[PDB]
RNA sequence: ACAGGCGGUGGAAACUACCAAGCUGGAGUACGGUAGGGGCAGAGGGAAUUUCCGGUGGAGCGGUGAAAUGCGUAGAGAUCGGAAAGAACACCAACGGCGAAAGCACUCUGCUGGGCCGACACUGACACUGAGAGACGAAAGCUAGGGGAGCGAAUGGGAUUAGAUACCCCAGUAGUCCUAGCCGUAAACGAUGGAUACUAGGCGCUGUGCGUAUCGACCCGUGCAGUGUUGUAGCUAACGCGUUAAG
C-alpha cells in the first residue's frame, strides 16, 4: 500500500508489562489507536508478539513511586502512517505511561542490499 | 518545468525564503548558511545576466518578487 | 579559455608520448592553421569526421630531434608585428604562423604580400 | 532481509559474548555491514539482545 | 601474457585477445622475420661471427645443440657480467681457462696433495659452467642473439653500450625500443622457441656456403 | 638618415573589441533514483567509575626502579544488594564514508544543506578567479549564569638527587561539560592556492548506471564521478612527484 504526498512511512515497536491482563492490554491497543489515529494517519495495524524474557534486567517507577524489577515483557509491533508534525506526541506518551516500559519509533524504508 | 531565467529566480526565491524561516530557530545552523549563500549568490549573477540582456524582464521581474535592486 | 593555447599542447604532447593521433577540435582558426603545417610538412596527413553537430580533426605525427612548439600572443598580452620586425626563426629553419586582415598565412607568405599581423605561435 | 526484528540474521553474525564481528570474517558488503551494526544496536537498547556476554 | 601483464607497449603488434589469455599478431613479426633472416644469411656470408644468450631452464639444451649446428656461440649458463664490456678481463679468464685444460694433460697432479688439485679440480670445474661456448671466439661478436630479455637483462644492456645490433624478447613482458630487430612470441613454450631458433639457424648455415 | 612617438588622410577586416541573429559541448534549473558519523534541535539506552546507605568479615589496602606520604580496628580494601550524579561511547573500526576547512562515530525521530549518476523537460556562455569586505573557524583563555563524577596546570606533601621551583608517587584548585556571547590564534600539513584542456599502464575501495550472466541477487565485463598504492615518459639540486603531477 502507497502512502499519499502528504505523509511518509512509521513504525513503532513497544515493551509492555507482563503482568497485565486481557482486559488491560485491549483498552492500552485501543488508546494509541485512537490516539495516533486522531491525528493525520492511514492504514494503522497491530501485530503482537510473546512474552519473551529480555535480555538485562529493568528498572521502572510509577507514579505511586515503588519501582519493580523485571525480566520478562510483553512485545508490541505498529506498523503505520502518520505526519511528520505528528509523531512527537506519540514518543511522549510512550514515556509518561506506566504500562509501557521501552519505546522505538522508526523510521524503516527501501533499501536494495 | 521550464528552465528560463526568470523560472530559476523563481525556485530561489522559494528555496531562499524557505530556509530564514528555518534559521529564525537554528540559527547554529551555519553548514546550511553556506548553502544559503550559493543561492542567494547564484540569483545574484543570473540576474547579472538579464540585466544586459533585457532591462525591461529586469524591472517586471523585480516587481512581482520583490527583490532589491542593487546600486551601481 | 584560449582553445590554440590547447591546440599547441595537445601536438606537443603526443610527442612526448610518441603518438601518432591527435583527435584535436575543428574551428575555423584551427582548420587554417593545420592546413600551414600540411604544405609546410610538419605533418604527413589530416582528416575530418563527428561524433555529435561538432567537429573533430585526426593528425598524423612523423615517425633524436623534437617537434618544438611555442605560444606567443596569449589573452592576457596580445603581441603585433610591423613588416619590418617580421621574425625570422633560426635563419629559416623555422616560421611564423601570424593572422593578417587576408586571413592567416606564414611569415615567409607575409615577407612577400608585404602586411604584418598579429603572431599566435612560432614552430621549429 | 536485514532488520531488528529478524533474530536469525542477526544471530549468526554475533560473537560469544555478544560483540559485532569484523567484515571480514562476516564476507559482508558494505551496505551489509552498516546494516548488521545499526540492527544489532537498536535491538539491544529493546533488550532483544544483551549489550555484553 | 593478461590483463595483469601486458605492456602497452605492444599495442601496435596486437591483433585482439580472449579470456584472460594474450593473443600475439603473427603479421607484423612475419616481415621481420624476412627482415631477420635477410640480415643473417647476408651477414654470415662475409664470414661474421655471432652469439646466442640462452639460460632459460626449459631451453637450457636446446640453445648448446643449436650451438653446434653453426660456428656461433652460446651462453648456456648466467652472465656473470662484463662478458663483452669488461673483455679484458673475459680475455684473462678464457687465456686462463684454455692453459688448464693443458696443464691437465700433463702429470703434475701427482705431485699436488688432496686438497689442492681439489681446488684446481673446483677451479676448473666453475670456469667450464659458464666459459663453454666461447672457447673458440677469439675477438667480439658482430650480431648477438637474445633468447630472454627478462632473466638475461644484463646482457642486452652491454650491446646497447657497446653498439651491437641485436633480437629481442618483443612479447608484451618487456620494451620493444631496446633492440632495432623485432621477433615477438617466444615465451609460450619450446614450439615457439624452436620454431623461431631453429630457422633463424637454419639461415645461418646456407649464408656460411 | 634609419628606428621610434603624436596628428591627419585613403584602404584591408583575420584576430582583440563593438553591433544584429544563431547553436550546446561549459554552467545552471526542472524531474526521476541514490550513499553517508553533513549540520541544528529534542527524546531514549547500558556498562564503568565515584560518593552515600546498609549486610558480610577482620588487617592490611594502595603505590614504586626501590620506598614513603596517604587510606584503615572510629572497621579500610575486598564481596553481594540498593539510591544518586556527572562525563564519555569498547566491539562494529578500515587499504572506510561525509564535509570548504576546523571537524563529524552508543541509538533513534524532526527540520535542513551539499555531492554523485541517469535521461527523452528546459535555459542559451548566464564562465573562472577575486583586491577590499564578510562569514565560519581545534584546543587554551576571558565575561555572566549553572554543573562538577573521573582525569588533571597551579599549589602542597612523600621520594629520587650535590641541588630537583622536574621526570616518579599520594592528594588536588582553576579548567575540562551545558546555554548565551567575546578572543580569531595552531606542524589550522598533503609543509604543495583555485579553474580548465591534453598526457602509458598495474593492483583494489566506495557511490551510481549499462550489458553479459543463474537474467533471484551474486559473479564477470565496461562508463562516470571520487578515494588509495606501485610506476612509464617528462620534470626536479637531490630526495621524490608522476592522470588527485611537484609533467
Ligand atoms: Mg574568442
Ligand atoms: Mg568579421
Ligand atoms: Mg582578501
Ligand atoms: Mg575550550
Ligand atoms: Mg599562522
Ligand atoms: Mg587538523
Ligand atoms: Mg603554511
Ligand atoms: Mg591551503
Ligand atoms: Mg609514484
Amino acid at each position: 500500500p502507497q502512502c499519499p504526498p502528504g505523509l511518509r512511512q512509521y513504525e513503532t515497536m513497544a515493551v509492555l508489562r507482563p503482568d497485565m491482563t486481557e482486559d488491560e492490554r485491549l483498552t492500552l491497543t485501543q488508546k494509541y489507536e485512537e490516539l495516533l489515529v486522531a491525528g493525520g494517519a492511514m492504514y494503522v495495524e497491530v501485530f503482537n508478539r510473546g512474552v519473551i524474557p529480555l535480555a538485562y534486567s529493568i528498572k521502572r517507577k510509577n507514579k505511586a513511586g515503588e519501582t519493580n524489577n523485571y525480566l520478562d515483557g510483553i512485545y508490541l509491533l505498529f506498523t503505520y502512517f502518520t505526519k511528520p508534525e505528528s509523531i512527537s506526541p506519540l514518543e511522549a506518551a510512550l514515556v509518561t505511561d506506566d504500562d509501557v516500559i521501552r519505546s522505538s519509533s522508526f523510521k524503516i524504508r527501501k533499501r536494495k542490499y | 518545468n521550464k528552465g528560463s531565467v526568470e523560472f530559476q529566480v523563481f525556485c530561489f526565491t522559494n528555496k531562499i525564503r524557505r530556509l530564514t524561516l528555518h534559521l529564525e530557530l537554528h540559527k547554529k545552523d551555519y553548514s546550511s548558511q553556506r548553502g544559503l549563500r550559493k543561492t542567494l549568490g547564484k540569483r545574484q549573477r543570473l540576474l547579472a545576466y538579464l540585466l544586459k540582456i533585457n532591462g525591461v524582464r529586469y524591472k517586471e521581474l523585480i516587481s512581482k518578487l520583490n527583490i532589491r535592486e542593487l546600486k551601481t | 579559455k584560449d582553445t590554440i593555447a590547447d591546440i599547441i599542447t595537445c601536438i606537443r604532447n603526443a610527442d612526448m608520448n610518441r603518438k601518432g593521433t591527435v583527435r584535436i577540435v575543428s574551428t575555423n582558426i584551427t582548420e587554417n592553421i593545420v592546413k600551414i603545417l600540411l604544405r609546410e610538412g610538419f605533418i604527413e596527413n589530416a582528416r575530418k569526421h563527428q561524433e555529435r553537430n561538432k567537429y573533430f580533426l585526426v593528425l598524423t605525427l612523423r615517425h633524436l630531434n623534437t617537434f618544438h612548439l611555442k605560444r606567443v600572443s596569449r589573452p592576457g598580452l596580445r603581441i603585433y608585428s610591423n613588416y619590418q620586425r617580421i621574425p625570422r626563426i633560426l635563419g629559416g629553419m623555422g616560421i611564423a604562423i601570424l593572422s593578417t586582415s587576408r586571413g592567416i598565412m606564414t611569415d615567409r607568405e607575409a615577407r612577400l604580400e608585404g602586411i604584418g599581423g598579429e603572431i599566435l605561435c612560432y614552430i621549429w | 532481509r536485514i532488520d531488528y526484528r529478524n533474530m536469525s540474521l542477526i544471530s549468526r553474525f554475533i560473537s560469544e559474548q555478544g560483540k559485532i564481528l569484523s567484515r571480514r570474517v562476516n564476507r559482508l558488503t558494505l551496505k551489509q555491514q552498516r546494516l548488521i551494526t545499526s540492527a544489532i544496536k537498536q535491538a539491544r537498547i529493546l533488550s532483544l539482545l544483551p549489550f555484553l556476554n | 601474457h593478461g590483463t595483469r601483464k601486458w605492456n602497452p607497449r605492444m599495442s601496435p603488434y596486437i591483433s585482439a585477445k580472449c579470456k584472460g589469455i594474450h593473443i600475439i599478431n603473427l603479421t607484423r613479426t612475419a616481415r621481420f622475420l624476412s627482415e631477420a633472416c635477410d640480415l643473417v644469411f647476408d651477414a654470415s656470408s662475409r664470414g661474421k661471427q655471432f652469439l646466442i644468450v640462452g639460460t632459460k631452464n626449459k631451453a637450457a639444451d636446446s640453445v648448446a645443440r643449436a650451438a653446434i649446428r653453426a660456428r656461433c656461440h652460446y651462453v648456456n649458463k648466467k652472465w656473470l657480467g662484463g662478458m663483452l664490456t669488461n673483455w679484458s678481463t673475459t680475455e684473462t679468464r678464457l687465456h686462463k681457462f684454455r692453459d688448464l685444460r693443458m696443464e691437465q694433460t700433463a702429470g703434475r697432479l701427482a705431485r699436488l696433495p688432496k686438497r689442492d688439485a681439489a681446488v684446481v679440480k673446483r677451479q676448473l670445474s666453475h670456469l667450464q659452467t659458464y666459459l663453454g661456448g666461447i672457447k673458440y671466439m677469439t675477438g667480439l661478436p658482430d650480431i648477438v642473439i637474445i633468447v630472454d630479455q627478462q632473466e638475461e637483462y644484463t646482457a642486452l644492456r652491454e650491446c646497447i653500450t657497446l653498439g651491437i645490433p641485436t633480437i629481442c624478447l618483443i612479447d608484451t613482458n618487456c620494451n620493444p625500443d631496446l633492440a632495432d630487430i623485432s621477433i615477438p612470441a617466444n615465451d609460450d613454450a619450446i614450439a615457439s622457441i624452436r620454431l623461431i631458433l631453429t630457422k633463424l639457424v637454419f639461415a645461418i648455415c646456407e649464408g656460411r656456403s
